[PDB]
RNA sequence: CGGUCGCCUCCUAAAAGGUAACGGAGGCGUACAAAGGUACCUUCAGUACGGUUGGAAAUCGUAUGUAGAGUGUAAUGGUGU
RNA sequence: UUUGGUGCCCAUGUCGCUGUGGAAACACCUGGUUCCAUUUCGAACCCAGCAGUUAAGCACAGUGGAGCCGAAUGUAGCUGCAGUGAGAAUAGGAAAGCACCAAGC
RNA sequence: UUGAGGGCUGCAAUUCGUCCUCAUGAAGUCGGAAUCACUAGUAAUCGCGAAUCAGCUAUGUCGCGGUGAAUACGUUCUCG
């Protein structure tokens, strides 16, 4: 899906993915923002789903930003396998997302389809949503 | 200018090397002046020679002919005619038929296959 | 001697042109260099020394060939295959180079359209090239069999170019 | 890049990296300088950076080859009682002058 | 060390002229068909 | 894998004294060493063998 | 049944080191009378510019360029007189 | 007092600009039979002389142009729910400095 | 072939006339299968006239005249 065509190393490591927020503290190019409140990894198909369903809700009358993506890929070994003989075999790419971080912004359109569509958005990613007003 | 000249046979003839002189210019000088053109040898002295390509500037210039030549053609081309037209595909002008002659500016002869009927 | 005239007229002629308050600021030629460059054959057209003989018997100053400082791709040259020459003069030969050019070489052209617009780098840098073999007043027509052109270079203790046209067209340089 | 006078500093520099490396001997160096005009020498030991002896044609000489601009710097090495230098040539070759110091570092008996 | 070098003159005839700091080792006084004094875009 | 071996033995009294390497390929030529030497106590040419 | 059985570089591997798998990666059964030692002197890769053959890349000239070549080589580290 | 060299320290030392002066010196410069020499040449090295030079490099004053260093709070991180102290950003700094000899003091 | 200048035809020459002069001189150093022609003025070859006619690179056609060959053993194989 919306992944790098290219990397160097098949298998790479799991995910640091304990911590609050690494960057990405504050919006910076929307004017809602969504905040997530857990930090996991979330996979492409859920990404695209909520992309696509904001893209339908909102049109290019406005303009939300991602400020995430897919920067790591994972890998998942299939069934009856017996433990060792090499690693597993990479199945898709990944993003970590840590709670207490911003990934998408959105402006040029009233607040309350801000709202809905961010409420629809965290009703599709696996992480509980928090909103969040710009402000200069 | 001064080096076109095979070895070792008639300056009258030799004269005719450079692209845009031919023998007419060249003789009419050459028997206008009287300087009798040695035989089979490529060249007497250069007490003349300054003097014979001075005079055979006069005419005109083969280098300068090229861009003379050049200049006609481009301006030819430029004006919306069937002759600019037809000279920029390099194609005979003069109104000769062509059907499957005038091979000498269209290459070698490409074909592939045609019409069949049973 | 070309060079005891320029010495002794164009500096100070310069000088007064152009102020400078001191004798020295004026643009002096440092050298010329010469090299041609062979891409004919992988080795062996005529081993390159008809060239290099011909400016050796030219010039006074023994002909030296560069090596390949880069992989060629398009044919099979690295670590050295020795292609072209490379010689570099001062001195006295600089100005026997200068006197062939200037009163043999363009005349011997067959026909020219004027030059010096447009030869500089926007620092210092001239250059000249020529297309003819046979245009020295030492060169002898029995030689490699295809003409070769050659390709030459002018450069002063400063940058300012301008002074440079200006010389050069005080030295009998076509505008 | 090179205005032949600080590539003849930074030749100079490594010479006496060198010196001063590879050497582990305690020793005064005998730095000599060739200028356009004139020769100048100094002498340097390490583990105090300072200078123990010089001489030049400004205060001993007017020009240059004369050999005495060596031995009266020789004769302060014996003034300081070590004749045991290790001969630094600068920003030069060994030759010429340079030559002809060396020759009259010799013959006082300065190890070198 | 070299190539026997010389000094020899030269001579435009067209032009009428001698000029002498150096010129071909093997030939005395050549003469060519012009030269800088009669370049064709120097003289008025 | 490769075999480079060669023997530099002295000449004045057939010493066996150095085992060394040199390619063939490039040249099969003999190589003269000139190396120290016990039975004559003294630096001496050294010449190859098998 | 399959893979490996030895040697060496990086990460795993817990800021010395040490430290597992049928972990992720990689190379090895070398080369060399020169790619050795010593003394001499010399210092980038590249980019832009200007040039007959002559290409995005041939060589030179002018610079800018501070590590972005090279130091046999799979890799590491160091390596800019 | 400065100028010349020098190591020391290898940027808060750098690359750049505006002016200053070289009379003694340093530098350029004058040339190349010869000491020596050019991957190829008085390019470079080297010989013997200072006609001219403050223009080139050398420096001194300014230039915050570029490069570059970097205050505190808070904060990341952590050792038992307190301590510990960050980096980055930020005020800003930023036109080297320390010794020896030598000439004019 | 390309380009320029003169001259002619016809009301008119760009589509598409022609001639001359001048500038250039593509290829080609006898061509593979197939093969046409004629038994003496013959082949081959060097020229001229008529036609269509304002113009007509038709080297076409109809003729004219000059110079002037080779072989023929054969009908077995090729065609009728």
């Amino acid at each position: 899906m919306l992944q790098p065509k290219r990397t160097k190393y098949r298998k790479p490591h799991n995910v640091s993915y304990e911590g609050k927020a690494k960057g990405n503290s504050y919006v910076a190019f929307g004017e809602y923002g969504l905040v997530a409140t857990k930090g996991n990894w979330i996979d492409a198909r859920a990404i695209e789903s909520a992309r696509i369903a904001i893209s339908k809700c909102l049109g290019k009358t406005g303009k939300m930003w991602i400020r995430i993506f897919p920067h790591m890929s994972k890998t998942k070994k299939p069934l009856e396998v017996r433990m060792g003989s090499g690693k597993g075999n990479p199945e898709f790419w990944v993003a970590v997302v840590k709670q207490g971080t911003v990934m998408f912004e959105v402006a040029n359109i009233p607040e309350s389809q801000m709202i809905k569509a961010l409420t629809r958005a965290g009703h599709k990613l696996p992480v509980t949503w928090k909103i969040l007003k710009r402000e200069e | 200018l001064g080096i076109d000249i095979p070895n070792q046979k008639r300056i009258e003839i030799a004269l005719t090397y450079i692209f845009g002189i031919g023998l007419s210019r060249s003789q009419a000088i050459l028997k206008q002046a009287n300087i009798n053109p040695d035989k089979r040898v490529k060249d007497l002295t250069e007490e003349e020679f300054v003097a014979i390509r001075n005079v055979a500037s006069a005419y005109k210039i083969e280098g300068d002919l090229r861009r003379e030549i050049a200049l006609n053609i481009k301006h030819l081309s430029e004006i919306g005619a069937w002759r600019g037209l037809r000279h920029r595909k390099n194609l005979p002008v003069r109104g000769q038929r062509t059907r499957t002659n005038a091979r000498t500016r269209k290459g070698p002869r490409k074909t592939v296959a045609n019409k069949k009927i049973e | 001697n070309l060079k005891a005239h320029y010495q002794k007229t164009i500096a100070k002629e310069l000088q007064k042109s152009f102020a400078f308050s001191s004798i020295m600021q004026v643009p002096r030629l440092e050298k010329i260099v010469i090299n041609m460059g062979v891409g004919d054959a992988i080795r062996d057209s005529k081993f390159l020394e008809s060239a290099l003989n011909e400016l050796h018997l030219i010039s006074g100053q023994k002909p030296v060939a560069t090596k390949a400082k880069n992989a060629i791709s398009t044919y099979k040259l690295r670590a050295g295959q020795l292609i072209g020459c490379k010689v570099t003069l001062r001195g006295e030969r600089m100005w026997a180079f200068l006197e062939k050019l200037i009163y043999v070489a363009l005349p011997r052209v067959r026909d020219f359209r004027g030059l010096s617009l447009k030869s500089f780098d926007g620092r210092g840098n001239y250059t000249i090239g020529i297309k003819e073999q046979i245009i020295f007043p030492e060169i002898v027509y029995d030689d490699i069999k295809r003409i070769r052109g050659f390709d030459v270079t002018l450069v002063t203790s400063t940058n300012k170019d301008s002074e440079a046209l200006a010389l050069l067209r005080a030295l009998n340089l076509p505008l | 890049m090179k205005t032949r006078t600080e590539q003849r500093r930074l030749r100079h520099k490594r010479i006496v990296k060198k010196i001063r490396a590879t050497n582990h001997d305690n020793r005064v160096v005998l730095m000599v300088i060739k200028s356009l005009n004139h020769i100048s020498v100094q002498a340097w030991d390490f583990s105090q950076n300072i200078v123990l002896a010089s001489s030049s044609s400004l205060a001993l000489k007017l020009k240059n080859n004369a050999k005495l601009v060596g031995q009266d710097i020789a004769d302060k090495l014996v003034k300081l009682k070590l004749t045991n230098v290790v001969f630094d040539t600068g920003g030069s070759k060994y030759h010429g002058r340079i030559a002809a110091l060396a020759e009259a570092a010799r013959e006082r008996g300065l190890n070198f | 060390f070299h190539f026997p070098s010389q000094s020899v003159s030269f001579k435009c005839a067209s032009c009428s002229n001698s000029f002498t700091i150096e010129s071909t080792l093997k030939q005395k006084e050549i003469t060519i068909d012009i030269c800088g004094k009669c370049h064709p875009f120097y003289i008025g | 894998a490769v075999k480079r071996s060669t023997r530099l033995g002295c000449n004045d009294c057939r010493e066996i004294n150095y085992l060394t390497f040199k390619n063939v390929k490039k040249n099969p030529e003999k190589l003269a060493l000139n190396k120290f030497c016990s039975r004559c106590r003294k630096v001496v040419v050294h010449k190859e063998v098998k």
